[PDB]
């Protein structure tokens, strides 16, 4: 059944708003734990398996953890937007969707990034339709040919040319280094890399020696004073 | 090259209403995902050595299209052959004209690796109707409604690629908030 | 989305500490993920499912203001598919002979998941949204006998006064 | 021998290549004093054998 | 001066700190101390937990900077503009918003009367004041309440 | 009128035998585009305090017309027309009207 | 879509200028298939007649 | 086609023009034959995707 | 497998591509001091296999 | 309930400045933020605050 957060007439005529807005976490490392949202979505799986997630530690730290309650002095899950408030969005990862349309209704509220991730955008990249036209078979002095079509398919090169803005790194000022950008680890041995699945006592033998880390890529590793 | 009307009926939860679209002949182009845009190497790179990412620009090239003709082999099995009349037809949606269902999080993405082919997906979208009760059933279908939207991508003007042939869209970015690629090294409620 | 197609992305199947997700396939089309998520609803209830009635505040049950027809994100009348709903918090521009009132169909709020007595689930049932970040919604239509303006209050601080509740425009400094 | 013999592969007739392009053009242009309208159909002329 | 704001900013926290109201009275400035992240680690067997250091602890150490040396008899300057801000309004209101309507008449606009599946709705009258319409919602209240009552 | 056939070619004649006259089996396609622009004349202003009549869409025999629509959904009749249909009546305009 | 715009914004049409334009001409020719059918190619030398 | 851009609907005969109430059936004789439609005239009768 | 698969589907070869144009020239022309007569024929010259 | 939500088309006023009013304080430069103009403490939020 549907679970998670949802509207509809009813319990059994709703959808889905997972993920939710990019304004909460659906998983992160909580102190000793992965913790996993019922909003949660999966970039693929494990293996049905064990989702495959972005660490979002940055709103962990920031009080929009998981679980987090808020006491109304009563004990509630929800959070409204308070006046003043402050909040990080959901990481960027590297297999994030980069844009969703956003839909062109009277009005909206922060609708600058996408639940999926990515940019929202009014006029996205412009969708591309492709058909291989159709060819009439023969009609004539042949008999019984009835209508057909040509047998044909269509290959081509699609090439894809994206820019990117990057803005310059903060500068540091602490004395001791900032954590590694640590590449991201693998369900079994590394990601990334074709390897040898015979040699490793990994356990991920179905993905042939060429694995995608468990968790999603997020960068954030390197940390600034607020 | 038909058009179909996609229209399931509804009777578990269902959607809100029963859902109702087209089905159409063309296909589209998805390459909605980051890891396309990065190797492994070059997306370490990027968080490795910036602050920030904002997308900026858009260049798409179909090139080297081929038309292929199929017959029947020596022996069975087919065999192929380039087209000198074959036509691949391209539309460009400028002017978003026809639904907009990419950046769903569908599963219709460009291979992740560049040794993979592209099997673009099937375009088809959901539409307004109205809701017709399935006579004494009680079930419910989505039946086509003055609002509802047929759209027939034929109807427009298009591109017509011989084999060999090359064409190329573009796009600009709106100015957007960029991501920050770094994080925090306080609670902003111990500050 | 495109109605052919399975998401990409998977969502909870078993639950606890150790959730087990699946792939979505194209057919559980209720369970679809969202980028935007709807607009707020702050009791928009029907006639049927809401002295002063309706949407109000104060100090006590007697000491009490209206706050109909409440915000412009929300309808209060519409055709629903085969019944015409009218809010708690309606307001009636003239009535058919009291009798019955004249309302916009707030048909295009209906499509957009602002329906009355539309519920949202927490998982838990309750007929409040909370204005959530990548919100979007309709506002009520403008209307052939709608007011033009009205005065936005000069007070400190406002949020999404560009439409009186009324209809037509919220404005500083309105036609003198 | 035969192109069988490989499962995964097909037999290839190294046909002509035409980079040409054209358009279909369809629609109705509208404007103050007039509209444009353009259909396109394909059509097929049969063989006649005498 | 820490014009790129490179370390921890502690300024306007409601802290105890501040230079002396009277101009009679010497000012000693706080010591500068800061937090940061760490990871909670659990004291043995007791149970209790402390935040140690980790790699995303940012640990300052300010005489790594350059910074002025200032003899006796020593003069230096800060300057610092402030950006754009909405100006705080020192002057009040005259009436209240929910009643800017004109006390003598009744709204054109009707509102419910009987209620159900088929509301019939009723006129206003110029006496009704608490069921007027009303064109803008009050502020947003989060656990608004009195000491008595929270 | 625009005229249009096939050139006949000729099948082979010489060495071979037997082979009798013939021709060559071939077919014709291509792209008729046809563009034509009308011209239009302004519509007449109205006096009226009245609204015009609506420019209604045409009426189909069955359901709704020139919309695609799955026939199992609907109890129209019109079966046979696979769910797109033709209006019954002819689509005429004439709707608004103007005093002489 | 378009006759609807038509008839709800003028109040008159007439016509005014035609262009045919015949393009993507192929003649194809026909041969046996290998297996039974026929297959058809483009042919350089098959003219299309317009008058 | 778009939907039709329908005026709105009286409770009785029709809104906004001026007829005899003795030649209808309608049960609106209080409006003396001038009539408002009872839904709101709203627009919106036309739609596009999004 | 066979193109033969799908029932409404034929072979094709892929042949070239000529978008010549060329002229059937035909009739007479009068003038009054002349006339300017124009046929045109297919002609085939068969395969001489010596 | 004493909560009300935030509604479309609201309207209010913010807590009185004061004498003894804070002047500033540093809004967090988290990802994102709702109407951080003025620090709940009193005066005014400034991502680059006096140093």
């Amino acid at each position: 059944a549907l679970t998670g957060l949802s509207t509809g007439t009813s319990q059994n005529t709703r959808i889905s708003l997972r993920p939710g807005p990019v304004s909460q976490p659906y998983h992160h490392w909580d102190t000793d734990k992965y913790v996993t949202g019922i909003n949660a979505i999966s970039h693929g799986q494990t293996t049905q398996g064990v989702g495959r997630f972005p660490n979002e530690k940055e709103q962990l730290k920031q009080l929009q953890g998981l679980n987090m309650h808020t006491y109304f002095p009563t004990d509630q899950i929800e959070r409204p937007l308070m006046v003043g408030s402050v909040w990080n969005r959901r990481a960027l990862h590297y297999e994030s969707q980069l844009w969703s349309k956003i839909p062109n209704l009277d009005d909206s509220f922060k609708t600058q990034f996408a639940a999926l991730g990515g940019w929202g955008l009014h006029q996205p990249p412009p969708q591309i339709f492709l058909k291989i036209l159709p060819q009439s078979g023969p009609i004539g002095g042949i008999k019984s040919m009835g209508i057909t079509t040509l047998v044909q398919y269509a290959v081509g090169i699609m090439t894809v040319t994206m820019t990117f803005k990057l803005g310059p790194r903060k500068a540091t000022g602490r004395w001791n280094p900032q954590p590694g950008v640590y590449p991201p680890h693998a369900a079994g041995h590394l990601p990334y890399v074709l390897y040898d699945p015979t040699a490793t006592d990994a356990k991920q033998h179905h993905r042939h020696g060429y694995e995608k880390p468990e968790e999603l890529w997020t960068a954030k590793s390197r940390v600034h004073p607020l | 090259h038909h058009y179909k009307v996609f229209s399931p009926a509804a009777s578990k939860v269902c959607t809100i209403s029963p859902i109702m679209g087209y089905s159409t002949p063309w296909r589209y182009l998805d390459f909605n995902a980051l890891n396309l845009f990065f190797s492994p190497l070059e997306f370490q790179h990027l968080i490795e050595n910036y602050g920030s990412i904002a997308p900026d620009a858009l260049t798409v090239t179909i090139s080297e299209i081929a038309v292929k003709d199929v017959t029947d082999k020596t022996g069975g099995g087919v065999q192929v052959t380039d087209s000198t009349t074959g036509r691949l037809c391209m539309l460009v949606d400028h002017e978003y004209k026809y639904p907009y269902v990419l950046g769903q999080g569908q599963d219709t993405l460009a291979p992740e690796l560049p040794i993979w082919v592209y099997f673009p997906p099937q375009y088809a979208y959901l539409t307004v109707g109205d809701v017709n009760t399935q006579g004494i059933s009680g079930d419910s279908k989505k039946l086509a409604s003055e609002e509802s939207a047929f759209y027939v991508l034929e109807h427009s003007s298009f591109q017509l690629l011989g084999t060999g042939g090359t064409a190329t869209m573009s796009y600009k970015f709106p100015p957007v908030p960029p991501e920050n690629l770094e994080g925090c090294s306080q609670h902003f409620y111990e500050m | 989305y495109n109605p052919l197609y399975g998401s990409r992305l998977g969502v909870p199947d078993t639950l606890g500490g150790d959730p087990k997700f699946r792939s979505l396939t194209h057919e559980d089309h209720a369970i679809q993920p969202q980028n935007f998520m709807p607009g707020p609803l702050v009791n928009s209830v029907s006639t049927k499912e809401g002295a002063l009635t309706g949407l109000s505040t104060g100090t006590s049950q007697n000491t009490r203001i209206s706050l109909r027809p409440g915000p412009v994100s929300q309808p209060y009348h519409h055709w629903d598919t085969d019944k015409y709903v009218t809010g708690i918090n309606a307001i009636s521009h003239g009535q058919t002979t009291q009798g019955v009132g004249r309302f916009p169909n707030e048909k295009e709020q209906l499509k957009q998941l602002q329906g009355l007595n539309m519920h949202t689930y927490f998982p838990t049932d309750q007929i409040e949204r909370p204005l959530m970040v990548g919100s979007v919604w309709n506002r009520r239509a403008l209307h052939y006998e709608s007011q033009l303006w009205s005065k936005i209050p000069n007070l400190d601080d406002s949020f999404k006064t560009q439409f009186a509740a009324l209809g037509g425009w919220g404005l500083h400094q309105p036609p003198p | 021998t035969s192109v069988n013999s490989a499962e995964a592969s097909t037999g290839a007739g190294g046909g002509g290549s035409n980079p040409v392009k054209s358009m279909w053009s369809e629609g109705a242009t509208f404007s103050a004093n007039s509209v444009t309208c353009t259909f396109s159909r394909q059509f097929l002329i049969p063989y006649d054998p005498e | 001066v820490d014009h790129e704001y490179k370390y921890p900013y502690v300024l306007g926290q409601g802290q105890d700190t501040l230079a002396p109201e009277l101009p009679i009275w010497v000012y000693f400035p706080p010591q500068y101390a800061y937090l940061t992240v760490g990871d909670v680690n659990t004291q043995g067997i007791s149970g209790d937990s402390k935040k140690l250091a980790s790699e995303e602890s940012a640990f300052y150490v300010l005489e790594h900077s350059s910074f002025q040396l200032l003899g006796t008899g020593g003069t230096a300057t800060m300057s610092y503009k402030f950006p754009p801000v909405p100006p705080e309004n020192l002057e009040g209101c005259s009436q209240h918003f929910y009643e800017m309507y004109n006390p003598l008449y009744g709204s054109r606009l009707g509102v419910p009367d009987t209620l159900g599946g088929d509301p019939k709705f009723r006129s206003l009258t110029h006496e009704d004041h608490a069921i007027q319409p009303q064109n803008f919602m009050p502020g947003p209240l989060v656990n608004s309440v009195s000491t008595k009552e929270g």
